[PDB]
């Protein structure tokens, strides 16, 4: 992906997460956490549903057209009818092929984007209380029980509550 | 020991689908939806479009009134369906613009016929032939009037028929090409006839060619078929010294969503907006590989048989 | 404490327009421009294109030389405009492939006529008529020469006319169809005849067709119109027993940007590159929704009546 | 926003900034103020003008074409002439719809990029003398009078003369 | 120091190229590749398509059997190449639908001829002419049979020829239009009469028209050329009073990937799948600017003469 | 570019780098060196080769078509034959012009991506032992002989070994 998060600095996906597209796995004194992030999951889903509805909009309604199969040789006028329909099919076949290639390229890049946005969302919250271990994980430098972890996912993490405890462990 | 850890991630599945992109020809994502409709039940749904099953009658034969096509009189349709087992059973005939006449009648979408009394004078009417039997009884096209001589005389006919309705009129007529110089004089006493059909903007003149044609149902003659449209305010004008296959009236010629399709599929009782010769198909996908011949609200025909649109992220499992 | 705060942001507008994207159907940006011209003024501008208003005349009428169309002789045009109120007022006629003769004359762009002396011997020329009154008196199509008996005798005509110039020549001729057998003999003495017009490259044969018609504007008959292009080095060869409406010369066929259009829009003193039958439209936008019939440097016709292209960022107020 | 800055971590835009597309707001001892950033404003405007001129370029000039309206029923040749023009109109109508949708999607994403690029420029310039608050603003840990701000708005902020004052205010 | 410094960067090149993008229309990348083929060698490659150089012969002349086209008997092709130097050196002829015949023959892709004996009785066969010499000796089109009087009699002909084979037969026949009334009688004794060639689905009538045609190669006459396809289980049927240029047999109507092209390019021994009138072009690129006329696996024709696809990053050189 | 690295915070490229597309340049007391990064160079090449392969390929194999040049004025049917071919050529010329513009815009944007991705991959390796100088160069706050700069390019660089030395030199 252009944002190098999915199939990038995050080595692989979680087959064990089924209630969301992006989520948090954590670890602390009371081990065992996993939770999905609804806001980012919802964002990727809305866009994918949005484009999926644009492409199946369904406008073509044709009735009396030209004959497209012929049982007798008629020469010139029939050459043209075949050429017209042949030309039309090739152009729509090209449109269809290019449409899929563009949307799928964009779908990968936007889903990769949401993963990166969630990472930068979490990074800014933690301020100076954590560091990026490189594999999509943060090492949090202070005691953080399950309630403290939930406040990070709820967006209610108060950083200078722990700033002094965290900066100590970081630089000692 | 003051530790903690918080890992961010995304889901995967054990079974992804492959899709195309700008850069990779095949790459795995968590999910996709097909965009090309490639299948069909093989049967035409008879709704919401008014279907008319042609059986053994082509539209042209039902227009003229071939005896075995009388159940098609004054029928309407949104889509007429011609079957490959159709046959002709009346007088042998020929339409110089067969595709054109088939096209315009199919587009009009109805066979509502209306009798008009032309003032033919000094001729016999309702001519019949062995080639066009109704039982063992000789008869003819139901919409055409075969005029021939009465008491060794065929006066030059001249008729006026003005369009004073508010719709256009479609007249179907013909010219008889007898097989021998004697058939001509037996029927029309004159050696060679003539037929002029006019409106204020049309001149169709035919001189019949006398000569032997392929033997068909005991007949070596043939009938050329012609058509003429008369708009409101216009007049229909016919002069003939012989060989006229006269019209009996006009067809109401509408314009709308009506057309014609060649197919041998059966007609079930269901609902489907899109019709093809291979049968009705659903129209939720934007494209279809079934057939380039379609009628109604259909997907667009493309050469591809599968086009996967990704509806998820890249699927990245582990090992 | 010695603080400072530095905030980075973007502008917004209380205004906003909605645009379409790949992902959202309506999303608000700060600004957008319209890409579809949907309105016309209703009037055709007289520049830059040389318009020629046909008024009560059609191009074919002006071509042949209908007396009430005499003012179109040797006129040149970029776009000929035909009006619905036009009428014919000379001898009755019909043109097989009328649409074709109209097209090839319209794209030629001029009616510059050049006289030529055909050696017609033994035959009277300049045949006249009423129903073609050129002010009170009798005359004919200005570009056509009606040949008829000279002292009740009609020698068979056989004349040649080569092309020794560097351009193609267009010849317009006709064939007379009298409505009775007597009319045929009173004009050309002999009965039904033959007309044969040939080049080294083309071949045209018409057999006149004697018999009645809807009598128009007073006469029993009608004329068929034909054309023949003679390339440089080629030859025109006319041989007729009679019924020939001879040409008087050639039209110079050119190739260029000339065309024809049907419209009742008034012509105005203004300038506009694009002409539609609704009148002229601006062509600053890539697409237009006014009419699929266009002439000149025009936007491309599309089904949508509006397409807004975003020219600013997402607009996020500020309540 | 693919980059998550406009309608993302910047809560809303400034209706009061009429002299540019992107800019700085500041708070210090001498007071508050606001200045547009010319470089990123010019970048976005130039890209949007460039794509606008390609869309409006306009090469399409036709003269004698086929007939497209008919007063008489003719049949086969006329069926073909109508089918040709209908096919052409549907194909161009698709092109116009897809072009606007792609271009607009790219116009939203590139204006989002410029905002993010300006935020990274500013972060790199401040080095260790500032912290990301997560909303588009920076906590500047030292005294920064108007000339110091005017020096950040512009590529000439020497972090080394404020580093010692800033690093002590950050760690205590 | 006790300090190190690590710089990241990207490569650059001295030459570089300009490409166009969505935003800029000239921006410099490190490397690009051409997407529009704009040049040809000037030579057609005779592999892998059977190429058949017509030299001085048109496909129609070879079909009829012009003597200098003798080397093309029963020949087949994938692409027939007509040269601008081709001439006709046989009896003057004319084809009403010349483009249609040329098309359907070219698409069929062979002249494989099958003899048939038709059983003409009472007439002389194998008529020849001073205008169609095979060796300074008079002769005729190798695939046509000129029927004329026998001891100054010409009985009216009636002939059948059933299609009991499994494919479609193509018959090429003609009608003779003599230059003078006296030439008509010296050949066919009777005055002009009809030719009626029919099947169960086709119907054709030609009326000979005596008249002075342009003198060509010694004669002022002209032959009209017509074609007829006979389906399997159908029957060809000729009835003619005279003036008939009879067929000697039938051609096979294949249906394949063969066509015809107008070019003067020489033919080399090379290999390329795409052919244009300007010669063969490579198909390694998706578009081409050589000619809109193509045959084979070809790039698609476009109006641009160059479209550079970026194959590297933006080129930012040093100072 | 949308990622702001090529023609962005990298002021220019290196004509002197010929063994790769993206790479490194360093300076110790040991002297200066240069080395390309195979992973990012390969990632960009494989995408461009991939899109190049999508673009240049069959099928457009046509055989018997309509006539496209005419020695004679014919009128109605010839107007239609010309109009059909003129319509087809305009549509493909448009498709070709648009394809190149999209591909080149994306080619430029994905190469900018891989440059930015290599930079962030490196920033995560160095943790708190280096500072972003803002121009594409890092400042490593500990003596690093050719062995460890080769362990950064390599991905074997362990930051816990130099964290004590680096944090001291950063903080005075
Ligand atoms: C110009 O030249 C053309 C042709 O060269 C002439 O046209 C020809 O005219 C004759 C006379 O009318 C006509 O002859 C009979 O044709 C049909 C054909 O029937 C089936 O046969 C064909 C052909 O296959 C046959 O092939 C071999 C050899 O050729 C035969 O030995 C086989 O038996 C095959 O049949 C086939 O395609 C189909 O299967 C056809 O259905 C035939 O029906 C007629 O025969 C009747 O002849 C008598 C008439 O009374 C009678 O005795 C017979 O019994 C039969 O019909 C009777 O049967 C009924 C009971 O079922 C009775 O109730 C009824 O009353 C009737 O008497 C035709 O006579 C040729 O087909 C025809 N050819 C063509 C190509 O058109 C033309 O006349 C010439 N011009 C002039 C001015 O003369
Ligand atoms: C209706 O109107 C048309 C139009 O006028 C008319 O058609 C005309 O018919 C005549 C008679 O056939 C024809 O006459 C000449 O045509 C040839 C033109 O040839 C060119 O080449 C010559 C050399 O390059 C050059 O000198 C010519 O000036 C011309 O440029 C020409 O070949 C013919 O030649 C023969 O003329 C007489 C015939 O008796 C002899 O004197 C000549 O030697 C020559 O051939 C004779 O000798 C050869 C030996 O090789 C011998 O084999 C042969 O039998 C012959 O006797 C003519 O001079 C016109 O060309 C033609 N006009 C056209 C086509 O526009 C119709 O005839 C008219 N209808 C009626 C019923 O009258
Ligand atoms: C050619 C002509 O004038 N035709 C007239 C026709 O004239 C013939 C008629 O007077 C008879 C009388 O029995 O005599 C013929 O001459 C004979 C005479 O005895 C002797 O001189 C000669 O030796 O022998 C001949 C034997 O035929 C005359 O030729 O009269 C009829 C009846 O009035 C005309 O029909 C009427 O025509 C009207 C329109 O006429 C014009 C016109 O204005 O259009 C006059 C034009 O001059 C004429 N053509 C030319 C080339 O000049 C045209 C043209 O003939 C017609 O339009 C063709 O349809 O007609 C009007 O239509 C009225 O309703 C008719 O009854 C006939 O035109
Ligand atoms: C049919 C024919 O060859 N006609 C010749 C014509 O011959 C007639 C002429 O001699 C008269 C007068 O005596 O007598 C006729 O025969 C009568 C017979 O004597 C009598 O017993 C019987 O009772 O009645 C018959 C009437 O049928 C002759 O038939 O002579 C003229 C003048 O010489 C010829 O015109 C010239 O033709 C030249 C060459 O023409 C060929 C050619 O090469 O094109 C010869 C071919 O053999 C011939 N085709 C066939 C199938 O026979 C063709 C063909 O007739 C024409 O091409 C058709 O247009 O002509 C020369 O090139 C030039 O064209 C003429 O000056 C006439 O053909
Ligand atoms: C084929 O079928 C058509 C069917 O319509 C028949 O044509 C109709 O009949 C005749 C033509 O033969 C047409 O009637 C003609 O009208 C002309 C118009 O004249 C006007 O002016 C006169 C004064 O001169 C007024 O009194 C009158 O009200 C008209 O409005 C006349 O020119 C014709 O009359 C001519 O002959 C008589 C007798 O000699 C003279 O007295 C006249 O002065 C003049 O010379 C004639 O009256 C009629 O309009 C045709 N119908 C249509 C719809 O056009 C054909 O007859 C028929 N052919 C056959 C059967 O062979
Ligand atoms: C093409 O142009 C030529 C050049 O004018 C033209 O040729 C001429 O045709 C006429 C008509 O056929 C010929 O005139 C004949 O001359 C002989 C003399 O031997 C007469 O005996 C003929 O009489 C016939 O017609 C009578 C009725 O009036 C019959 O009763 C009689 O039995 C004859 O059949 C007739 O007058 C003339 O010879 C030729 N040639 C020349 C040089 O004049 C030809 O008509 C044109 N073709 C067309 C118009 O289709
Ligand atoms: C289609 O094919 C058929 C089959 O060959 C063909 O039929 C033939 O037609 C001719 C002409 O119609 C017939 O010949 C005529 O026979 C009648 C008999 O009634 C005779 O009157 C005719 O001769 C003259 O007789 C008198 C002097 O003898 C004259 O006073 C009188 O005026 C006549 O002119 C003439 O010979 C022939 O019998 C038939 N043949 C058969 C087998 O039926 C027809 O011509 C073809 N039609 C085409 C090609 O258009
Ligand atoms: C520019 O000129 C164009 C052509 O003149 C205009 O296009 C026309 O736009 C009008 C909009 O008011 C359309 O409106 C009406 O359509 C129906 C026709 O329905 C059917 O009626 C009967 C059915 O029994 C039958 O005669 C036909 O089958 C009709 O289809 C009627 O209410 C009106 O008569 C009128 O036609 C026209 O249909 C439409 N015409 C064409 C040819 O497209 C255009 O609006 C003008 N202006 C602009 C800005 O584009
Ligand atoms: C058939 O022809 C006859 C004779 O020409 C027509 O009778 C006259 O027609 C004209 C115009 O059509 C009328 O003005 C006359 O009034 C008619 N005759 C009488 C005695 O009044 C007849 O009309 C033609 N046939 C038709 C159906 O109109
Ligand atoms: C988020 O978590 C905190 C602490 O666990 C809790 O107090 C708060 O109510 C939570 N809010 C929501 C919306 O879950
Ligand atoms: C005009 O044609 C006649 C034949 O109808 C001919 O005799 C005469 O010579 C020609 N005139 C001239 C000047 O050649
Ligand atoms: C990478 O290179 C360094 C020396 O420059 C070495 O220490 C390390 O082992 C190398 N990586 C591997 C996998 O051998």
């Amino acid at each position: 992906g252009i944002f190098g998060a999915i199939a990038g600095f995050i080595e692989n996906g979680w087959e064990g997460m089924v209630d969301g597209w992006y989520g948090f796995r954590h670890q602390n004194s009371e081990g065992t956490g996993q939770a999905a992030d609804l806001k980012s999951t919802q964002a990727a889903i809305n866009q994918i549903t949005g484009k999926l509805n644009r492409v199946i909009k369904k406008t073509n309604e044709k009735f009396h057209q030209i004959e497209k199969e012929f049982s007798e040789v008629e020469g010139r006028i029939q050459d043209l009818e075949k050429y017209v329909e042949d030309t039309k099919i090739d152009l729509w076949s090209y449109n269809a092929e290019l449409l899929v290639a563009l949307e799928n390229q964009h779908t990968i890049d936007l889903t990769d984007s949401e993963m990166s946005k969630l990472f930068e969302r979490t990074r800014r919250q933690l301020r100076e209380n954590a560091e990026d271990m490189g594999n999509g994980c943060f090492k949090i430098y202070h005691k953080c029980d399950n309630a403290c972890i939930g406040s990070i996912r709820n967006g209610t993490y108060d950083h200078d509550i722990y700033r002094n405890e965290a900066l100590n462990n970081r630089f000692q | 020991n003051s530790m903690a850890t918080l890992c961010l991630g995304h889901h995967a599945v054990p079974n992804g689908t492959l899709v195309k992109t700008i850069t990779d020809d095949q790459i795995e994502v968590t999910n996709a939806t097909e965009l090309v409709q490639s299948s069909s039940t093989g049967r035409i749904c008879n709704s919401p479009h008014q279907i008319l099953d042609g059986k053994n009658c082509t539209l042209i034969d039902a227009l003229l009134g071939d005896p075995h096509c009388d159940d098609f009189q004054n029928k309407e349709w949104d889509l007429f369906v011609e079957r490959s087992t159709a046959y002709s059973n009346c007088y042998p005939y020929y339409v110089p613009d067969y595709a054109t006449l088939r096209s315009l009648v199919a587009s009009s979408g109805n066979l509502e016929f209306t009798q008009e009394s032309f003032n033919w004078t000094g001729v016999a009417q309702d001519g019949s032939s062995y080639a066009c039997r109704r039982g063992s009884v000789n008869s003819f096209f139901s919409r055409l009037n075969w005029l021939y001589n009465l008491n060794y005389k065929y006066p030059e006919q001249n008729v006026t028929m003005p369009n004073n309705d508010k719709f256009d009129k479609l007249y179907i007529w013909g010219v008889h090409h007898p097989g021998t110089d004697k058939d001509q004089t037996n029927l029309y006493v004159q050696a060679s006839g003539r037929v002029i059909v006019s409106t204020k903007r049309s001149q169709q003149t035919v001189i019949p060619n006398i000569g032997s044609r392929p033997w068909v149902r005991g007949v070596s003659s043939i009938i050329s078929i012609y058509w003429t449209i008369v708009k409101p305010g216009d007049i229909l004008l016919i002069n003939s010294t012989g060989n006229l296959i006269a019209p009996r009236g006009y067809f109401k010629i509408q314009s709308g969503k009506s057309s014609i399709m060649r197919s041998d599929a059966h007609i079930d009782e269901c609902n489907s907006e899109c019709i093809t010769p291979n049968g009705s198909i659903p129209n939720d996908k934007p494209f279809q590989n079934v057939n380039k011949i379609t009628y109604g609200a259909c997907p667009r025909y493309v050469k591809q048989n599968t086009l996967k649109l990704a509806t998820g992220m890249r699927n990245v499992p582990e090992k």
